[PDB]
């Protein structure tokens, strides 16, 4: 959910990773439409996933 | 050998077992797992209850559930288990019975095959005993009464049906409710319904009567942006699979900005976006909004004083099945947005259930659906769970008695005259072959045993008598009295339940005991 | 004669196994007893593993919750007291020492080798027939608003014993019902706010008149305001992006930029200016909002709120007479809230904002000045338990005797019954019924009374026909509830007994426990 | 997207309203062929869209 500044780096610092792995798949996005009413004190959650498993979390 | 050796890769890890008294082995299982059922036969049946390997309490009485969840270590335990789910896939309770007779017929084969016979008889034995048996139970079998109007012999079917579970305790409404369902969801021209036409939803508090039928929509959401009126009346709806927002094509955009024209030229889209959506739907003449991928809270405002009461975030067959109830149209996007084809509802409600949080919409349609959905009151988890697959069991017994000429006579009867059936087919008959048969109607008696049993009086003494009165009476039909009520007979005790159940059963179980009968040998690793 | 299950499976198709049941439902009885009555002492829920957290309760509820257990018969009367919490309040101690009882019950029965049907049939009828007794006896009220608000007040009074609250009692109870005078006939629970803020006394605790927000004010709001005309709002504000995207600033110079930027500030300002049209000396901002929106509502000077929860915009948006608006194209087609003053209050050592003679009153905040962390979650536990029986009790007007006496009442039916009834179900009933009479002996053994004597005078009381009889608990003493005050729900009693009897008819129809082979941990 | 490479470069909202209903296009003109063709049931490896 953009507005506080930690999600506002976090997306920062992986749009800057981007310029570095053009081969990785990056996703942002409102969690609202995302996932209904999801819980605005749960953000900014990393998620990694691949063929549908959770490898990774790293959650709020 | 003069050298030792080996041929197989950790021969000396892997066993192997083989002869007739490898045979023994399965059946000594063969007790365990039968042994473990025949405790719950009876519409006074004593149910199971039992954790999974996470810690979960289930009760249940039947025995595809029972068998499924419990921890199988050895194989014929788990082809077991595949067979009492099998019998659940085409009927429901008396996979207990399956598993019954099936072992029972196991220990008999292991008692007669010390004589020394070949077990490629026992099978042809028991495979004519079988077939003569089936032949003869469809023949005795009468007519059922179905239809629209009338009930009550399928009331008194249900009923019995129900007279193996808990559902036993109020036993008079969930039979009526249950033939209403069917009756209503059913498919005329085809004799056949589909059960994802029927959805089962069960909340916790209340009690066993305030069990309902509602041939309607039950929907656990409420009315988006709440601080609107919790209710209407006579509602039509416009039903969306698209958000309230400007959308983004698939293909990767840029809108190259260089003016403040343009950013204008932006502002003026996103409002005439949103509000020529408001006109759209608002002006085609539905009174309810229903969103499957949610939406903006702008969107939610503009619904909100337009009066236009409105949902969102909803799973894709419930909408699919309110479509259906409502009988309008789903409508794609704007473009194809019909008046023609809204839909109108009878009444729309939330309910709060006092204290909790949780509202769900209930929804009376203006027009009856082919769709019917069932809601659940009571005051525990695993009784609602027990419910659930006890209605679910009702339901498939409804439709496999949907079809004339179908109805016979339990009550541990059946069995009987099939094994006179069998007995005097094996008099008709050489030896060296009757053996088998003679086995096949020892394991037929043995379910009326295990109901007396189940009963807690005198089993043996009483199923003799019983069987001796079928004999000697003109009643074909007469079983147990398994509940202080009288007589023997079962045209006026009603245990009522379908013949193909019957005939599956029978068949099914003397295809596993040939599966059983026809291995000898197991190479298993032991480390 | 064969292993068949895997290495941690267990199964035991004996009476081990309801032993085993037995023993656990005990053990869950016994933990329980001591938490009721008036009598009743709280008990510690101690951590290790869950780094030294502790709560203390009375209501078993949380005990429940907060234990578990292999055996599945006493995870099953957790979820049993799970329900019975979920549906009105108190009364999880009742139905739990109760089935407690009822097993007790069993396990004599089983010591004379009696098919259960015959046990399940009987308590099937005297189930039936009880029900059948205490509703012919259900006493209902409301005709009258005195009479009502009395009922209300011995409700309140006689739960209150059953926690610890009763040493305030006429400072709760009281108190507590005006609470659910605030709801006006609406049916919902979540607008009663709860507080808890340690420091002070219980007694310090008040209801105030109005309305109170715990979060952060912008950078320049006004400290007071009287009149204040309200808007409640949910929508960007935070440089308010344009929820476009897949579109690009793509350009040769930094003068276009710059007017870009200069443009963004000027949109910003229109949307502050298309709010403003409406007209309003107070704003109510969800979220948060940004640096330039400040500034510009600054410019207008108006009282903005930010970061507000949704729940709790939703109860103000009942209170004050507004609701939340997203767009402002109509200054026309909105309600606006209305309140008298909004000032500053300093509660705790925590800042408040005070809604004071606010328009509407509907919604409700109990704020809690404890001594302790503990006692204030036990005390939040306990208002919400009592406000739940409240608005049951409005709910359904129709009341019923406690202290026994429809217990008794019941009791003394099911004996009459059994006498009217042959066979072992009779006495089977008959223990059923002494299975009843347990219960108010277990209130009686809380207030360590005469407790034979006690039972003998009650049953005596109710052969007599005596249907008011009760059992004192100032002095020991029988009396007339009539006289003291001691009314309950008419629901909470009749789906007590109802649970109980769904829970024993499960329990008691149960032959083999399989614990599968444990995953791992 | 057309191959999961193309690029779509405009300048003004009208624009990007054409292309978005432009795709909607395409969408429902492969239905209206397939609808015209007379075709009662169709089958594909690949997914069918909502």
């Amino acid at each position: 959910k953009q507005g506080i500044p930690l999600c506002a780096l976090i997306n920062q610092h992986l749009s800057g990773l981007a310029r570095k792995f053009p081969d990785v798949k990056f996703i942002k996005a409102i969690s609202t439409t995302c996932i209904p009413n999801y819980p605005d004190r749960n953000l900014p959650t990393i998620f990694v996933y691949l063929e549908g498993d959770i490898k990774a979390q790293f959650i709020g | 050998y003069g050298r030792p050796f080996l041929i197989i890769k950790d021969q000396d890890r892997k066993s192997r077992l083989m002869g007739l008294e490898a045979l023994k082995s399965h059946i000594m299982a063969a007790k365990a797992v039968a042994n473990t059922m025949r405790t719950s036969l009876g519409p006074n049946g004593l149910d199971k209850m039992m954790v999974d390997k996470d810690g979960d309490v289930t009760v249940t009485n039947d025995g595809a559930t029972i068998l499924s969840m419990m921890d199988v270590d050895h194989q014929i335990a788990k082809l077991m288990v595949e067979l009492s789910k099998s019998q659940d896939d085409e009927i429901g309770d008396g996979t207990t019975g399956v598993v019954v007779l099936a072992g029972a017929l196991l220990e008999e084969a292991e008692q007669l095959l010390d004589r020394g016979i070949h077990p490629i008889r026992i099978a042809d034995g028991y495979e004519q005993a079988a077939r003569v048996a089936i032949e003869h139970l469809d023949k005795i079998s009468d007519s059922v009464l179905v239809d629209i109007k009338d009930t009550e012999p399928l009331i008194q079917t249900a009923k019995t049906t129900l007279g193996s579970k808990v559902v036993n305790s109020c036993h008079r409404q969930m039979a009526e409710i249950a033939v209403n369902a069917v009756l209503t969801v059913a498919d005329m021209e085809r004799r056949d319904v589909d059960f994802e036409l029927i959805k089962v939803e069960g909340k916790v508090g209340g009690r066993l009567e305030d069990t309902k039928l509602i041939k309607g929509v039950i929907v656990d959401k409420d009315f988006s942006h709440p601080q609107m009126p919790k209710k209407v009346e006579d509602a039509k709806i416009a039903i969306l699979t698209c958000p309230f927002e400007p959308p983004k094509p698939k293909t990767k955009h840029k809108l190259d900005v260089t003016s403040v024209e343009d950013y204008k030229a932006l502002q003026k889209y996103e409002k005439e976006k949103f509000e020529e959506m408001i006109q759209q739907i608002k002006e085609t003449g539905a009174n309810l909004a229903i969103c499957q991928w949610g939406f903006d809270d702008e969107a939610n405002h503009l619904l909100l004083q337009n009066n236009l009461p409105a949902v969102r975030w909803v799973g894709g067959p419930e909408i699919e099945l309110i479509a259906i109830a409502t009988g309008g149209r789903i409508v794609p996007r704007f473009s194809e947005l019909t008046a023609e084809k809204l839909g109108f509802a009878g009444l729309v409600q939330e309910i709060s259930f006092g204290t909790t949080k949780d509202k769900m919409l209930v929804i009376e349609q203006c027009k009856n659906s082919r769709a019917v959905t069932i809601f659940i009151r009571g005051g525990n988890k695993m009784i609602i769970e027990e419910a659930k697959r006890s209605l679910h069991d009702a339901l498939c017994v409804i439709r496999n008695l949907i079809r004339d000429n179908r109805v016979v006579y339990g009550g541990g009867a059946a069995e009987i005259s099939c094994a006179l059936a069998v007995s005097q087919e094996a008099d008709k008959c050489p030896t060296l072959e009757q053996y088998a048969m003679r086995a096949f109607a020892d394991a037929l008696e043995v379910i009326p045993m295990a109901l007396s049993e189940n009963s807690g009086m005198n089993p043996i003494q009483t199923m003799t008598e019983v069987r001796a009165r079928q004999v000697k009476e003109m009643n074909p039909a007469l079983g147990i009295d398994c509940l202080h009520k009288g007589t023997n007979d079962m045209k006026q005790q009603h245990v009522i339940e379908t013949l193909i159940g019957k005939k599956q059963q029978i068949s099914l179980a003397t295809q596993m005991v040939r599966m059983i009968l026809k291995i000898d040998d197991i190479r298993k690793p032991g480390e | 004669p064969v292993n068949i299950f895997k290495a941690g499976a267990d199964e035991e198709r004996a009476e081990t196994a309801r032993l085993t049941s037995f023993i656990g439902a005990i053990a869950i009885g016994d933990l329980v007893k001591s938490t009721l009555g008036p009598k009743g002492m709280d008990k510690i829920l101690l951590s290790s593993g869950r780094d030294a957290s502790l709560m203390v309760t009375n209501d078993g509820a949380t005990i429940l919750k907060n234990i578990g257990v292999d055996n599945p018969a006493a995870k099953v009367l957790v979820d049993m007291s799970r329900v019975q919490d979920d549906e009105v309040g108190d009364g999880t101690t009742s139905v739990t020492v109760l089935a407690a009882e009822l097993l007790r019950e069993a396990e004599s029965l089983i010591a004379k080798k009696i098919h259960p049907q015959t046990i399940i049939a009987g308590w099937r009828e005297a189930t039936k027939a009880a029900r059948e007794a205490l509703l012919s006896s259900a006493v209902d009220h409301g005709s009258d608003e005195v009479k009502f608000r009395q009922d209300l007040m011995n409700i309140a009074g006689t739960t209150l014993s059953s926690k610890l609250l009763t040493h305030h009692k006429d400072h709760f109870t009281k108190l507590a019902v005006e609470a659910v005078l605030r709801l006006k006939g609406s049916g919902n629970l979540e607008a009663i706010h709860i507080i808890k803020k340690l420091g002070g006394s219980l007694a310090d605790s008040y209801l105030d008149e109005g309305f109170l927000l715990d979060k952060k004010i912008g950078v320049n709001q006004p400290k007071r305001i009287e009149n204040a005309k309200i808007l409640i709002a949910n929508t960007g504000m935070d440089t308010d992006k344009i929820k476009i995207f897949g579109s690009r600033v793509r350009v040769d110079s930094t003068a276009k930029v710059a007017e870009i930027e200069h443009a963004e500030k000027e949109k910003m300002k229109e949307k502050v200016e298309r709010i403003l049209k409406h007209g309003i000396n107070c704003f109510i901002n969800r979220q948060l909002i940004y640096n330039y929106p400040e500034q510009l509502f600054g410019a207008a000077g108006v009282m903005a709120i930010e970061h507000a929860d949704f729940a709790g915009v939703e109860r103000l948006a009942l209170v004050t007479g507004g609701e939340i608006a997203s767009t402002f194209d109509h200054p026309e087609l909105v309600k606006l809230g209305s309140c008298k003053l909004i000032e500053e209050v300093m509660i705790g050592e925590d800042k408040l904002i005070h809604f004071s003679g606010v328009a509407l009153g509907e919604a409700c905040t109990i704020v809690l000045r404890g001594a302790t962390q503990q006692i204030l979650d036990e005390a939040e536990r306990s208002l919400h338990d009592a406000l739940c029986v409240l608005a049951q009790t409005v709910k359904d007007s129709r009341t019923v005797y406690g202290g026994g006496c429809s217990e008794m009442l019941m009791a003394h039916a099911v004996t009459q019954l059994a006498n009217r009834t042959p066979g072992k179900e009779a006495v089977a009933m008959e223990s059923y019924a002494k299975a009843l009479r347990m219960l108010p002996t277990i209130i009686a053994d809380n207030a360590g009374y005469d407790s034979a004597d006690l039972v003998a005078q009650l049953r005596a009381a109710h052969s007599e026909g005596n249907t008011t009889a009760g059992l004192d608990m100032r002095e020991g003493t029988i009396g007339d509830m009539a006289i003291l005050g001691i009314t309950e729900s008419f629901q909470v009693k009749r789906q007590v007994l109802l649970s109980a009897a769904e829970a024993a008819e499960v329990i008691l129809r149960v032959d083999n426990i399989i614990k599968a082979a444990p995953r791992k941990r | 997207a057309e191959k999961d490479n193309a690029e779509i470069r405009v300048h003004t909202v009208e624009d990007y309203q054409a292309i978005v209903d432009a795709e909607w296009n395409i969408l429902y003109d492969k239905l209206e062929k397939i609808h015209h063709s007379g075709a009662k049931v169709v089958l594909s490896k690949l997914p069918i869209g909502d």
